DNA sequence: GATCGATCGATAAAGTTTTTTTT
DNA sequence: ATCGATCGATC
C-alpha cells in the first residue's frame, strides 16, 4: 500500500508497507482502490542474532496481518426510498439537461456545447455487442483543441474528483500506456506475470491524457490499435493474452504557429496522423475573440471565486448508469437521416468533410440523451440536440 | 437499418453456407482445365489493342 | 521515373559516382518502342512455350576445364588492327582501351585454345562499338559546364561594377538574373552558382536571404 | 513460371474496410490474417529467438 | 591397526524497461 | 535437508 500522496507533505516520496490477508477478503481490492485496513502489527523472522556475520542487516520484516478491508469514495452509495424518489421527482422537468449543464464547472463561462458534451460523454453509451460477430464502438471518445491559457486545461482535472473509479493518466512518454512490457520481479522466486500498466483501471471508466503533439512517436502506435480495436494482445516475453477494456480517451493538444487557426486550411492543423482524427469525431476549436461585454463579465467572476449540487449529480449519473436502454424508434430514425444527407451533400461545399461512421454517434448522442431523460424509449426531442451540437462543432 | 432488429435481413438473397462454394473450389481444383488454340489467335491483337492506346 | 528517357542524357536518370562509370569497360542498356513488327512477333513467342545439342551441366564441364588449362599468348597479328582502333578512336583514352583485350583474349581462349587470332577482335571491337552507340544524346561531358559558367561570369561582374557597396540582396538576384536568359533553369541554377564562386575571393552566404560581395 | 497472381486495393473510406476484406479471409482455407505491429517484415519469415528453459 | 558409526559442515537460487550518444 | 568426509572408539 502507498501513501495517499495529498496528506503527506512534500519533503519524501511516497513510502510504503504490505499487509498479509486471508480467504474472506481476496480478490476484493483492485489495484487503484481508496482502501482501509486494520489488522494487528507484527514481525517476523530472525536477526541480527542469526548464526554468524550478520552486521548491519534489519532482521524484523514488518507485516500486517489484518481483516475488514474498506473501500471508500473520497459502488457503495446505498439510498433509501427518499432520495430515490427525489430523483423521480427531478426527473420530472424538461429543462433538466440544461440545469445540469451549468450546475458543473461554477468557476469558467459559457461553452455550453462543451459542458453538455462532458456529462453527456462521461454518463456514456451502451454497446449491443454482436452474436458471432465484432460489437462497434459503443464507447465515447471527444478532443479538444484551444490557443492557449483559454481554461483548456482546467476542466480536465476536476472531472476526476467525481470520476466514480476512473483513475486517469497525465500522458508521460513511456511505453506501458495500455501494456505490461513483461514486467514480472520473479513473483516471489520463479514465477512470470504481466502486471498490467494503465488499462486494468480504465475498464468502464474513463482516462484524460495531455500533449498529444508533444510526444515521441511510441506513443503514436499504441492508441492506433487500443482505438480500432477493444482489447490489446502481447507475447513480450510471455504469452499472448487478449485482456479486455472498455475505455474512452479525452484529449488535449494546442496548435503550433500561434494564432493561425483562421488565415490557413482548418483542417491539416495540427499534423498528427489523421487515423486518430478519423477514429475521433468532436474537433472543437475553441475561440477567445474580443468582446468588451465579455471580458468585463470575466474581470469580476475571476474575483467573486476567492472564498445542483456535487453528490448529488454523482448519485444521479451512478443510478443512471443501471437502467434501461430504449435504442428503438421507427421515426427518430427517419429524421436524422435526412439531418445527415444533406450535410453529406454539404460536406464538401462546407468546411469539413464526414466519413460514414459519423453516423454511428448519431445515434450514439442521442442514445445516451434519453439515458438523462430515465425512459424506455427513443423520443423526438433528442434528434434536436444532437443536430446543433454538430452544426457547432462543423459550423 | 442493422440496429432496430439484431440481423441483416436484406438484399432478397439466400444466403449460402461457405462450405459449399469451398468444396466447389477444391471442386475446381481437380480439373485443371488446358487451353486451345482459338484463345491465342485472338488475344494476341488484343495485346495489340492494348498496345497502341497507352502508347496514345 | 518510368524508362530509359530518350532524347536525353540517359547518364542523369541512374544517380551515380562518375568514377564508378570508368570501372565499367562496356555497357549497354535495353531498347523498347511501340515495334508492331516486333512485338506482334514477341507475342508470338509468348503465345508459344504454354501449350502441350543444348545440354546443361554438359556445357558447364566444358568450360570449367578450359578455364584453367589453356593460358593462350598473344602474337603481333593483333596488335597491328588494335593499334588501327585507336587512331580512329581519336578522330575515354586507355580505360576503354585496356579491357577489350582483356575480353579479346576470352573470345579466343573460347575455341582456339592455344593463341590469339587475329579476327575475333574485329567483333570484339562491334560489342564495344555498341556501348559507343548508348552516348550520342557531368559524368565525362563538359559541353554544359562551358555553357554554363562563362555565362555566371558576366552578370556577376556587372553586378559588382553597378554600387558604392558590395550589397546584393536576395530579392535583386531572383528578378534580373532570372530575367535574362531563359535558356538556364529557373530554381535548379541559383543554389550552386555562389558555391563554385564561393572559393573564388567573390561573395559570402548569410542565409536565404542578404549577403556580401567582392571589393576593390 | 510465376502463377498466384496478387491484387491489391487502395481508397479511404470511413467504413474501416477490413470487415470488407478479412471476413472472407477468416472463413476461407489456409488464410491468415496479420496487421501492422508484431509480425515485421523480419517477423514475416522464420527467425531464431528465446525459448523457455527446454530446447531454445 | 582397521573398520564402522556418528557428527559436523557444506551445497543447491534468478535477470532483460529506462536512459545515453549516434547515424 | 541430505550427503560426504573426517575423527574417534571399539574390536
Ligand atoms: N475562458 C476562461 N474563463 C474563465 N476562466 C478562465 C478562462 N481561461 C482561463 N481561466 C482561468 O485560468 C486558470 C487556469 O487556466 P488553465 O491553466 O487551465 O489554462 P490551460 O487550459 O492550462 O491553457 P494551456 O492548456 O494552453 O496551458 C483558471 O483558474 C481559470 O479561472
Amino acid at each position: 500500500v502507498q501513501e495517499m500522496p495529498e496528506m503527506a507533505p512534500a519533503g519524501q516520496l511516497p513510502r510504503s508497507i504490505d499487509v498479509i490477508l486471508d480467504d474472506d477478503l481476496v480478490d476484493k481490492t483492485k489495484p487503484g482502490d481508496r482502501v482501509n485496513v486494520v489488522g494487528v502489527f507484527k514481525s517476523l523472522g530472525a536477526g541480527g542474532m542469526n548464526q554468524s556475520n550478520s552486521n548491519t542487516l534489519i532482521g524484523f520484516k514488518t507485516l500486517i496481518l489484518g481483516n475488514t478491508v474498506y473501500p471508500l469514495h473520497a459502488a457503495r452509495q446505498m439510498l433509501t426510498d427518499f432520495d430515490i424518489r427525489n430523483i423521480n421527482k427531478l426527473s420530472k422537468k424538461k429543462d433538466i439537461f440544461d440545469i445540469l449543464s451549468q450546475s458543473l464547472a461554477p468557476s469558467i463561462y459559457g461553452h455550453d456545447h462543451i459542458k453538455k458534451a462532458i456529462l453527456l460523454m462521461l454518463m456514456g453509451g451502451v454497446e449491443k455487442n454482436l452474436e458471432n460477430g465484432s460489437h462497434l464502438r459503443g464507447d465515447i471518445n471527444i478532443l479538444m483543441v484551444g490557443d492557449p491559457s483559454t481554461a483548456k486545461s482546467q476542466l480536465l482535472r476536476f472531472v476526476l474528483n467525481t470520476a466514480s473509479l476512473a483513475i486517469a493518466t497525465t500522458g508521460r512518454g513511456s511505453s506501458g500506456v495500455g501494456l505490461t512490457a513483461a514486467v514480472t520481479t520473479d513473483r516471489e522466486t520463479g514465477e512470470r506475470r504481466l502486471e498490467a500498466g494503465a488499462m486494468v483501471l480504465a475498464d468502464r471508466g474513463v482516462v484524460c491524457i495531455d500533449e498529444f503533439d508533444k510526444m515521441t512517436d511510441v506513443d503514436r502506435v499504441a492508441i492506433h490499435e487500443v482505438m480500432e480495436q477493444q482489447t490489446v494482445t502481447i507475447a513480450k516475453a510471455g504469452i499472448h493474452t487478449t485482456l479486455n477494456a472498455r475505455c474512452s480517451v479525452i484529449a488535449a493538444a494546442n496548435p503550433v504557429f500561434g494564432q493561425y487557426d483562421v488565415n490557413r486550411d482548418p483542417h491539416q492543423n495540427i499534423a498528427l496522423p489523421d487515423s486518430l482524427l478519423s477514429r475521433f469525431d468532436l474537433l472543437f476549436v475553441v475561440t477567445d475573440d474580443i468582446n468588451e461585454i465579455r471580458d468585463r463579465s470575466i474581470s469580476e467572476h475571476v474575483l467573486r471565486t476567492h472564498r445542483v449540487t456535487i453528490p448529488f449529480l454523482r448519485k444521479y449519473v451512478q443510478y443512471a448508469k443501471e437502467r434501461v436502454i430504449p435504442q428503438l424508434t421507427q421515426e427518430a430514425i427517419n429524421v436524422i437521416v435526412k439531418n445527415y444527407t444533406d450535410l453529406r451533400n454539404d460536406d464538401n461545399t462546407k468546411k469539413s468533410p464526414i466519413t460514414a461512421r459519423t453516423l454511428e454517434t448519431l445515434i450514439r448522442l442521442a442514445t445516451a440523451h434519453a439515458k438523462v431523460r430515465l425512459s424506455k424509449t427513443v423520443n423526438k426531442v433528442d434528434a434536436k440536440v444532437a443536430a446543433n451540437l454538430l452544426r457547432f462543432a462543423l459550423l | 437499418y442493422v440496429h432496430m432488429h439484431n440481423k441483416q435481413p436484406d438484399l432478397d438473397f439466400t444466403p449460402v453456407e461457405p462450405s459449399k462454394m469451398r468444396e466447389y473450389i477444391a471442386y475446381a481444383k481437380t480439373k485443371r482445365p488446358v487451353m486451345s488454340e482459338a484463345v491465342n489467335d485472338y488475344v494476341v491483337q488484343a495485346y495489340i489493342r492494348l498496345r497502341q492506346d497507352s502508347k496514345r | 521515373g518510368s524508362r530509359y528517357n530518350p532524347n536525353l542524357p540517359v547518364t542523369e536518370n541512374i544517380d551515380l559516382p562518375p568514377p564508378l562509370l570508368s570501372r565499367f569497360d562496356l555497357v549497354y542498356l535495353v531498347l523498347d518502342k511501340v515495334d508492331e513488327k516486333n512485338d506482334r512477333e514477341l507475342a508470338k513467342h509468348l503465345t508459344n512455350l504454354y501449350l502441350e545439342v543444348l545440354p546443361v551441366e554438359f556445357l558447364t564441364m566444358y568450360i570449367s576445364y578450359a578455364k584453367e588449362h589453356i593460358h593462350p599468348i598473344i602474337t603481333e597479328a593483333a596488335k597491328t588492327e588494335l593499334v588501327r582502333a585507336y587512331v580512329g578512336m581519336r578522330k575515354a583514352t586507355t580505360r576503354q582501351l585496356e579491357s577489350m583485350i582483356r575480353l579479346a583474349e576470352a573470345h579466343a581462349k573460347m575455341k582456339l585454345k592455344n593463341v590469339v587470332e587475329l579476327e575475333d577482335v574485329q567483333e570484339a571491337v562491334r560489342l564495344i562499338r555498341s556501348a559507343i552507340k548508348d552516348y550520342a544524346t557531368q559524368t565525362g561531358k563538359s559541353v554544359i559546364q562551358r555553357k554554363l559558367q562563362e555565362d555566371l561570369s558576366r552578370e556577376i561582374m556587372n553586378v559588382l561594377k553597378d554600387q558604392a557597396s558590395d550589397s546584393m540582396s536576395f530579392n535583386e538576384l531572383i528578378k534580373q538574373i532570372n530575367e535574362h536568359s531563359q535558356d538556364r533553369v529557373e530554381s535548379s541554377d541559383i543554389q550552386e552558382a555562389l558555391s563554385r564562386l564561393q572559393q573564388e575571393d567573390k561573395v559570402i552566404v548569410l542565409g536565404e536571404g542578404v549577403r556580401r560581395s567582392v571589393r576593390l | 513460371i510465376r502463377g498466384d497472381i496478387n491484387v491489391c486495393l487502395m481508397g479511404d473510406p470511413g467504413v474501416a474496410k477490413s470487415q470488407l476484406l478479412k471476413a472472407i479471409c477468416k472463413i476461407s482455407p489456409r488464410g491468415v490474417y496479420t496487421t501492422g505491429k508484431g509480425s515485421s517484415g523480419v517477423g514475416l519469415t522464420a527467425a531464431v529467438m528465446k525459448d523457455p528453459v527446454t530446447d531454445e
